[PDB]
DNA sequence: GGGATTACTCCCTAGTCTCCAGGCACGTGTCAGATATATACATCCTGT
DNA sequence: ACAGGATGTATATATCTGACACGTGCCTGGAGACTAGGGAGTAATCCC
């Protein structure tokens, strides 16, 4: 059950590594049924977690992110990538995992900024999971070119 | 505030008994209310005339039954008298 | 002259709901007349009920009573 | 002394006490029997059920889970007995039965 | 162009399924007040009263149109004529 | 107020005259073919302060709907930037080949107004550092088998479940996890006997009783 | 035969104080629906 | 008739509003126990 994927396999290794590191990380993904199945995986391998998509109401959104940012032990988030572009606060987060690399770099970097806040204390590292020979490398290249044109025009 | 009574909760309960997974609109609610009111006035009126015809000053269950036999047609009246008799019998037993 | 307010296609529509395929030309004026008489009687009784209640505003219940006393009970407005 | 309703004792839903009050203060007779309110409430509740049932059926036919006046009209005008009962009754926003004569049908 | 009869039947099927009012609201209101101004001066009308009047009016007219159509078909015709309306009213006991 | 509000209240607020429209987030107004942008057009506003996240995707119909809507005298010149949309498609070709200078100095003329940049270097000097680490992965046998089952599906559909975005975003899903595409639930061996099927779900509500109804279809009658 | 009337014992309902809860008046919440975004391909209509 | 650019479709998410729905304070009409006047039940009997 849910393992049988290399993305998930390397994620399993790095989640063990960051448990040894002692850093509560993140997830961002596009299609939150994957987030449901990852919820099952993480409840399974015994990781205290919290979930935040668009389906939760606004007071629940702000209160569960407050409950994260006051508690130093709950270990992994679940977020919609695009709906992470709110005015939320994640200073207590310290590491980022993108399970996906979809089109807009400013969404991805915006969620990165939601981690890499003005109140950020330490280096936050970001792991973008990549496959081989498959279409997410194409989307990575296309987004990278669009990022390039964006940054040269408004630098 | 002057509360105005209605048969809303009752027809709602009946609705839940016969069709647990169906709803009811406000217009149809008022229609059902007016319906029950009309039949009430009809049966009670005919029962009153029955009591007056036989020089009686008391409307018992007999007058109501005869009135239902006169107003409702055919099988509707039969089942009505059936349900009525069942109810008045069960009420008579359980004090 | 508001009886002409009830237009020809309106009467046509009513006839369609009644299940009529072809309509004569002399139908419309007749319909206006019949409607005029019907409304005359009903509104007369309604205003009578209103004046009996010492009110200057004819309510819906007055219409309901008026229709009920003409043998045309109406559900969905009280009573 | 642990009061209970007369509707519960009669195994009905419609208010027996309310019906009794209306009969008393409705200028129908000087006195009213004790079987009259339970009997009348039973008949009213039964008729209510018979209409709501067919109305629920007509509602199910139109793929709607809320009974509207149209469903009530379709329920009453098809049941011959119910139709005779409400022959001089006009149901608001109920429309008419879809009925086209054979002569008006295309050749 | 459809043959003369198809659009008519389509309209019959169209309006026999609908339940909303057919006569325009404001002209009917003006007619109501014009007829009412001969019984009581400076009359005020509840909206629900006017709506009730229109519901009963359209219902009456449709019911009359059915019988009228039946009178028309009875005389081996597919066109309603004033004779049919007058006959219907006569048998109903209104004329 | 907000945006669906002013697409509702547009017929009202067009009678209200304004000196300061302040759009805070025009990445909600990121594109044309946009009823929100069109209702933002029809007001009488002397100052329309345009704010967003940043400029985004270099289709630059985005940059049209910025540049012409914000200011006159470029107000229709975005269809001159349709010839610079030929520049915008060779902007991909110069993402390949950065050796052209036709609009950039002209944009330096343009972007001395119309824009005001405060940089990350002004703000990250307070902060520390952030570093991306790129980790590659693979496909499992079942995963690569379903991926080239999708390649057999484009083999059979360029020549079921044939949506084109089933194609692209299920390439994405089979990167993510194969069991999103339908998986069988927890199984059992086949049963030969005769049990008792439950009639419906909406009858036996809460207090039900299970009955050992297991009998063999093989009967022996004595 | 059976409806009218009469003599007469009596059960049944009006009447009344107490009182308590079901039901009215009016309050906060929940999906349904709409409208977006975005990514390709698919397709249709028109002009060339 | 074929090519090109428009609109259309598809899969997956998102936000934001509408017309329902449920939930609660609290009055007044129903229920309970009771007496006693009396309409009604019922046997008897004239006689249409």
């Amino acid at each position: 059950f849910v393992t049988d994927s290399g993305k998930l396999a390397k994620l399993d290794e790095l989640l063990r590594e960051l448990k040894e590191g002692g850093h509560r990380v993140l997830l961002y993904f596009q299609m939150t049924r994957m987030i449901d199945l990852m919820e099952e995986y993480l409840t399974y391998r015994n990781y205290k977690y919290c979930r935040l998509d668009g389906s939760t109401k606004l007071e629940d959104r702000r209160d569960t992110v407050a409950d994260f940012q006051t508690r130093p032990e709950i270990f992994i988030f679940l977020l919609s990538t695009r709906a992470g572009g709110l005015g939320i606060n994640l200073t207590t987060a310290d590491t980022v995992i993108f399970y996906d690399s979809d089109w807009n770099p400013t969404i991805d970097s915006q969620a990165m900024d939601r981690a890499h806040r003005l109140g950020q204390t330490k280096q936050v590292t970001v792991y973008r999971l990549i496959t081989r020979g498959t279409i997410e490398e194409r989307i990575r290249k296309r987004a990278l070119q669009k990022e390039e044109v964006q940054r040269v025009v408004i630098t | 505030r002057s509360r105005k009574e209605s048969y809303s909760v009752y027809v709602y309960k009946v609705l839940k008994q016969v069709h647990p997974d169906t709803g009811i609109s406000s217009k149809a609610m008022g229609i059902m209310n007016s319906f029950v009111n009309d039949i009430f006035e009809r049966i009670a009126g005919e029962a009153s005339r029955l009591a007056h015809y036989n020089k009686r000053s008391t409307i018992t269950s007999r007058e109501i039954q005869t009135a239902v036999r006169l107003l409702l047609p055919g099988e509707l009246a039969k089942h009505a008298v059936s349900e009525g008799t069942k109810a008045v019998t069960k009420y008579t037993s359980s004090k | 002259d508001n009886i002409q307010g009830i237009t020809k296609p309106a009467i046509r529509r009513l006839a369609r709901r009644g299940g009529v395929k072809r309509i004569s030309g002399l139908i419309y004026e007749e319909t206006r007349g019949v409607l005029k008489v019907f409304l005359e009687n009903v509104i007369r009784d309604a205003v009578t009920y209103t004046e009996h209640a010492k009110r200057k505003t004819v309510t819906a219940m007055d219409v309901v009573y008026a229709l009920k006393r003409q043998g045309r009970t109406l559900y969905g407005f009280g009573g | 002394a642990k009061a209970k309703t007369r509707s519960s004792r009669a195994g009905l839903q419609f208010p027996v006490g309310r019906v009794h009050r209306l009969l008393r203060k409705g200028n129908y007779a000087e006195r009213v029997g004790a079987g009259a309110p339970v009997y009348l409430a039973a008949v009213l509740e039964y008729l209510t059920a018979e209409i709501l049932e067919l109305a629920g059926n007509a509602a199910r036919d139109n793929k709607k889970t809320r009974i509207i006046p149209r469903h009530l009209q379709l329920a009453i005008r098809n049941d011959e007995e119910l139709n005779k009962l409400l022959g001089k009754v006009t149901i608001a926003q109920g429309g008419v039965l879809p009925n086209i004569q054979a002569v008006l049908l295309p050749k | 162009r459809y043959r003369p009869g198809t659009v008519a039947l389509r309209e019959i099927r169209r309006y026999q399924k609908s339940t909303e009012l057919l006569i325009r609201k404001l002209p009917f209101q003006r007619l109501v007040r014009e007829i009412a101004q001969d019984f009581k001066t400076d009359l005020r009308f509840q909206s629900s009263a006017v709506m009730a009047l229109q519901e009963a009016s359209e219902a009456y007219l449709v019911g009359l149109f059915e019988d009228t159509n039946l009178c028309a078909i009875h005389a081996k015709r597919v066109t309603i004529m004033p004779k049919d309306i007058q006959l219907a009213r006569r048998i109903r006991g209104e004329r | 107020t907000s945006y669906q509000l002013v697409v509702s209240d547009v017929a009202y607020f067009q009678k209200m005259k304004w000196q300061y429209m302040i759009l805070d987030e025009a990445q909600a107004i990121k594109s044309s073919q946009s009823s929100r942008w069109k209702c933002l057009l029809g007001f009488h506003c002397r100052n329309r302060l345009l704010l967003t996240g940043t400029p985004i995707q270099n289709n630059m119909q985005e940059l049209w709907a910025l540049l012409h809507f914000i200011m006159p005298s470029l107000f229709d010149s975005h269809d001159e930037f349709s010839e610079w949309f030929s520049k915008d498609i060779e902007s991909h070709a110069q993402s390949n080949t950065k050796l052209n200078e036709d609009q950039l100095k002209r944009l330096h003329m343009i972007l001395k107004p119309f824009m005001l940049r405060r940089v990350k270097k002004h703000v990250q000097k307070e902060l520390g550092d952030k570093i991306e680490i790129d980790v590659f992965c693979e496909l499992s046998y079942r995963q690569r088998a379903m991926y080239q089952s999708l390649r057999n599906q484009i083999s059979i559909m360029d020549l079921d479940s044939a949506t084109l975005m089933n194609l692209v975003m299920q390439f994405r899903k089979v990167c993510n996890h194969p069991d999103l595409f339908e998986r069988a639930d927890t199984s059992s061996p086949f049963f030969c006997g005769h049990f008792a099927e439950t009639g419906s779900f909406l009858r036996e509500g809460t207090n039900v009783a299970l009955g050992y109804s297991t009998r063999s279809l093989v009967e022996y009658r004595l």
